[PDB]
């Protein structure tokens, strides 16, 4: 079905020329037929019809319908992968943004009044180069998108390496928040600063020996000035020529020694990296969540463009004469596809032929392959009208 | 025009396993040789370098860059020193557990000299 | 199977007949004179 | 059960294991050497280890190349052969099984390397209990399936080269040491059920039965992920496939394995793994590290049962690869990014 | 580009080592017994802007040329497949970067 599809309506693409009939119902239209022969008396029809293009021939119309597909897969994987990445960012939910009107109008009556209007969008151009251009803007929307989560990534891995900084166990940080001016002396070259985090069970073992551990030693500077949860912080002044004495009594007696020295500039370092990464993350989540918005807008308008031009290419390229089609969309409930897509194609398949034909309903994919997707360049079903299943 | 494809490396079995792993050379079928020579942590002799540099410096013609690292070209500065032709051409880079050495380049030498 | 290749991978754009032969099937396509590469 | 098995046998072998055991790297010491930058502060946490005694012997405060397999080569040869050596009956004849099965997947590729024509004078052991000059030249130097199946003959117990031999015979699974490796991983990811299924009257098992099916489903996989983008053949079985635990089907692995990229086996099969939607290498083999290594420090609080050896000598693997990486990347003044990911020991 | 060269081929040496030792296995015997073809290669080509001629060399990778038979082993596998991915990417800017010495 959908990756993104919770509690979205399904509604199903089909094309067929203007003097056809269906099988159950003879001397009938088609709006007729699909609006009181309905299954269940609640199908909703709406317009989705758009205006014909320039075509040079059936060459360029294969290759515009092969590129129109491929296109439409990858805006269709470009849509999903648009909604994920919203989905992630805990901004909607499973029953938001899938049934909620989108551009400011419902699915059914936006969908209903979708006749190939576009701000940026001709009428007299060809079709390749608006569908290489909606292909590549919701590319380009989405890789916006993605770069914009990667760099909110990596200000989540920056603010997660601050973190280790900031606080935890005594094996990589260093006191830079609880530093004062009668804790550690690094003003002169007689003086230093040595830490040395202790368990909580040789706290005395560390403060009786810690007179025994160097020589040239401070006393009364046997206080918990810093805390953590595996060790405690204890601060000794002594000689830099003690410190591999003092390194070796405190390893030989099962502590563990820290390396620090008095300056400003690390300290300083310390809390502006965390600082800057918390807020090039803050800032990287709210600009992350406006464009995988707009990206998701822009890429729902681009695959819903694109499916109007692959399904009029598809339907004109299938059908061939005439250039004209009656081209609806087909508002189906939830859990109701297989119902109208067996109708419809047990109904409509007698006009491609009776050797083509095949019962069918719903849409099942496939991680390994897509299937139910009408694919003209790839293996995969084939019906005898034109048929497209969207999931929203 | 185009005559060479392959890069000859000669270096520690760690950097000439991740070179022989990225696909710079191979061993050809025609000789059942290798156009790259491992070199052994006290293993390997000089002459065995100066043989490998030598054949793969003169002897083969699809060789388009010659790798060497600093120390293993300490010992073979003499012939890597007298070595001057940009076919196959010479590139000195660190080896592994080692800084750059400004006097284990054979260019910067002659570059050095009337610059 | 070559001619639901051929509908699933090109549409209604063919003839399907076949022919018996001598052992061998006669086949016959029309399509137009510009999709010879296709 | 408990309070009906009085084997002297694991109890000896629980106890000259534990005494090991008791002086090793825990996961605080693992957590605070992978946070420690400082070459006091890694050397003194890893020196409390049994892997510290030759650091202890010879001070160093950068971590060498050769000092972290000679080290790793005495310390798995200690951790190894001395307990193999001292243990007798069906604890050391099981547990002889277990580090020859380790040595099978190096002296395959050693047989296959020298029919391959490559050059071999060095081989450093993981956790094969015999040496690679007294068991390994022999079946390496042999060719033959006769000469293989009298050499695996005259060991005691056999060992499952014999399997692969005789399956490798017919020409059945593959010519090279990639499908004879997947192969021999499920015929011994068997035979660890085979196993634990054969000792469960006399000794109980609980935490075994949970870190083989969690160590069987992580190594299928890893075998299923490590024969991606590698040219795996769909025909031959190459992906490991095999019942384990109930929620990994043969077509779900093989096919998302092979071509598919369906990463749907991995979150149906659990929710509380690393990895059950993650599609990249990196954080699948960090994944796969912290789930194998889940379940060693849970299983060795019960005493009196081979569960605790089977977990702890498969937790020396990890262990000396994290060691090795820790020592490697603080000696070499770099940053971890293998071991900084896994949190999990 | 010789200093760049040299810390990337450090740092490369340094991961490829790491990740060798951290196999326990020679892998370099049987990555150059399983090595038999050339994965990347150059193409010489001559762009030359001056007095005389000069040597230019350009990176190319073959698209039929896959991964090397290599992984398979259990956890060495992945981490021989990412050391020889990463030696790759190391090993293709440590060539455009070295290629300038002629």
């Amino acid at each position: 079905m959908a990756t993104a599809l919770y509690t979205a309506n399904d509604f199903i693409l089909i094309s067929l020329p203007q003097n056809a009939q269906p099988v159950t119902a003879p001397g009938s239209k088609t709006d007729s037929w699909f609006n009181e022969t309905l299954i269940g008396g609640r199908a909703f029809v709406s317009d989705f019809k758009i205006p014909e293009f320039k075509i040079g021939s059936l060459d360029t119309l294969i290759v515009e319908s092969e590129e129109l597909s491929k296109v439409d897969n990858q805006i269709g994987a470009s849509i999903g992968k648009i909604i994920e990445i919203l989905q992630g960012l805990n901004e909607t939910s499973t029953n938001a943004y899938r049934t909620l009107p989108i551009n400011n109008m419902p699915v059914p009556e936006y969908l209903e009044n979708f006749q190939w209007q576009t701000r940026k969008f001709k009428l007299d151009k060809s079709i390749k180069d608006l569908i290489t251009l909606i292909s590549n803007e919701s590319s380009q929307l989405d890789a916006d998108v993605r770069a914009t989560y990667a760099n909110y990534n990596s200000a989540k891995t920056n603010l997660a390496a601050a973190e280790r900084k900031k606080t935890g166990d005594l094996s990589v940080r260093s006191l830079h928040d609880i530093v004062k001016p009668e804790d550690f002396v690094l003003n002169s070259e007689h003086l230093t600063t040595v830490l040395v985090a202790v368990p909580k069970s040789l706290k005395s073992d560390f403060e009786k020996s810690y007179e025994t551990l160097s020589k040239n030693v401070v006393p009364a500077s046997a206080s918990v000035i810093a805390e953590d949860a595996e060790y405690v912080l204890f601060n000794v002044h002594l000689f830099k020529k003690n410190v591999q004495e003092f390194t070796t009594a405190a390893r030989e007696k099962k502590f563990i020694p820290r390396e620090f020295n008095y300056s400003e500039e690390l300290i300083d370092q310390l809390k502006k990296e965390h600082d800057s990464a918390a807020s090039l993350e803050q800032s990287l989540r709210v600009q992350l969540v406006r464009l995988a918005k707009t990206a998701y807008v822009d890429v729902f308008i681009n695959w819903f463009h694109i499916k109007a031009l692959r399904v009029y290419v598809e339907s004109v390229l299938r059908y061939g004469l005439p250039p004209h089609f009656n081209i609806k969309i087909i508002a189906v409930p939830p859990k109701n596809l297989s119902k109208c897509k067996s109708e419809l194609i047990d109904a409509f398949g007698f006009l491609g032929g009776n050797a083509f034909m095949k019962d069918k309903k719903g849409k099942i994919n496939k991680q390994d392959t897509s299937l139910h997707q009408y694919a003209s360049l790839v293996d995969t079903e084939y019906e005898p009208f034109v048929m497209y299943i969207i999931n929203l | 025009a185009e005559k060479r494809t392959l890069i000859a490396v000669i270096a520690d079995e760690d950097t000439t396993t991740g070179l022989l792993l990225a696909g710079i050379g191979q061993i050809t079928p025609e000789t059942q040789e290798k156009n790259f020579f491992v070199y052994q942590e006290g293993k390997t002799t000089k002459e065995e370098i100066t043989d490998k540099f030598n054949h793969f410096t003169e002897e083969r013609d699809d060789i388009a860059i010659l790798l060497i690292n600093q120390h293993i070209a300490e010992n073979i500065r003499a012939r890597v020193d007298s070595f001057t032709n940009a076919f196959p051409a010479i590139l000195e880079i660190p080896s592994k557990d080692h800084p750059y050495d400004p006097e284990k380049d054979s260019v910067l030498k002659r570059v050095r000299k009337l610059f | 199977l070559e001619q639901i290749l051929w509908r699933v991978l090109r549409g209604n754009l063919f003839f399907k007949t076949v022919e018996i032969e001598q052992k061998n099937a006669f086949i016959v396509f029309s399509h137009g004179d510009l999709i010879i590469k296709r | 059960m408990e309070g009906v098995y009085f084997n002297i046998d694991n109890g000896f072998i629980e106890g000259v294991v534990r005494g090991y055991r008791n002086g090793l790297l825990s996961n605080n010491q693992y957590i605070n050497l992978t946070q420690c930058d400082t070459l006091e502060d890694l050397k003194l946490q890893l020196s409390s280890t049994d892997y510290g005694n030759f650091l202890s012997s010879v001070s160093s405060e950068s971590l060498t190349t050769s000092l972290i397999q000679e080290y790793a080569s005495s310390k798995l040869y200690h951790e190894f052969n001395y307990i193999r050596d001292q243990s007798s009956g069906s604890t050391r004849k099981f547990m002889d099984y277990i580090t020859y099965g380790y040595m099978i997947d190096n002296v395959a590729l050693m047989i296959t390397g020298t029919i391959h024509d490559r050059d071999k004078g060095e081989i450093l052991q993981r956790c094969h209990p015999l040496g690679w000059f007294d068991t390994l030249p022999t079946l390496s130097v042999a060719t033959d399936l006769e000469s293989l199946y009298e050499t695996v003959l005259v060991d005691t117990p056999l060992a499952p080269y014999f399997k692969n031999c005789f399956d490798t015979a017919e020409e059945l699974d593959d010519m090279n040491i990639e499908i004879i490796r997947n192969k021999l991983y499920k015929a011994y990811l068997e035979d660890f059920y085979n196993f634990v299924t054969e000792e469960i009257p006399e000794p109980a098992k609980e935490c075994m039965q949970t870190l083989l099916g969690f160590e069987a489903d992580r190594r299928s996989i890893n075998i299923a992920l490590n024969s991606l983008q590698s040219s795996d053949i769909d025909p031959d079985l190459k992906s490991d496939l095999l019942p384990n635990i109930g929620k990994l089907y043969p077509l779900a692995t093989f096919h998302l394995a092979q071509a598919q990229d369906f990463e749907g086996v991995r979150a149906a099969l659990a929710n509380v793994y690393e990895y059950r939607g993650f599609l990249e290498t990196g954080n699948l083999e960090d994944h796969f590290y912290q789930l194998e290594m889940e379940l060693c420090r849970d299983a060795f609080t019960q005493q009196f049962a081979i569960s605790t050896v089977w977990a702890w000598m498969k937790s020396k693997e990890q262990e000396v690869r994290n060691i090795t990486w820790i020592a490697e990347c603080i000696a070499q003044n770099q940053r971890e990014r293998i071991n900084n990911y896994i949190s999990v020991y | 580009a010789k200093q760049k060269m040299g810390r990337v081929m450090q740092t490369a040496a340094f991961s490829l080592a790491e990740v060798s030792y951290a196999t326990g296995e020679n892998i370099g015997y049987q990555v150059q017994e399983s090595v038999s073809t050339a994965r990347f290669k150059v193409r010489a080509r001559q762009e030359n802007v001056s007095g005389v001629y000069l040597s230019q060399f350009e990176s190319y990778i073959d698209p039929e040329i896959n991964d090397f038979r290599l992984t398979g082993l259990g956890r060495g596998g992945q981490q021989v497949q990412r050391a020889k991915e990463i030696y790759s990417r190391a090993v293709e800017t440590l060539v455009e970067l070295a290629s300038l010495q002629t």
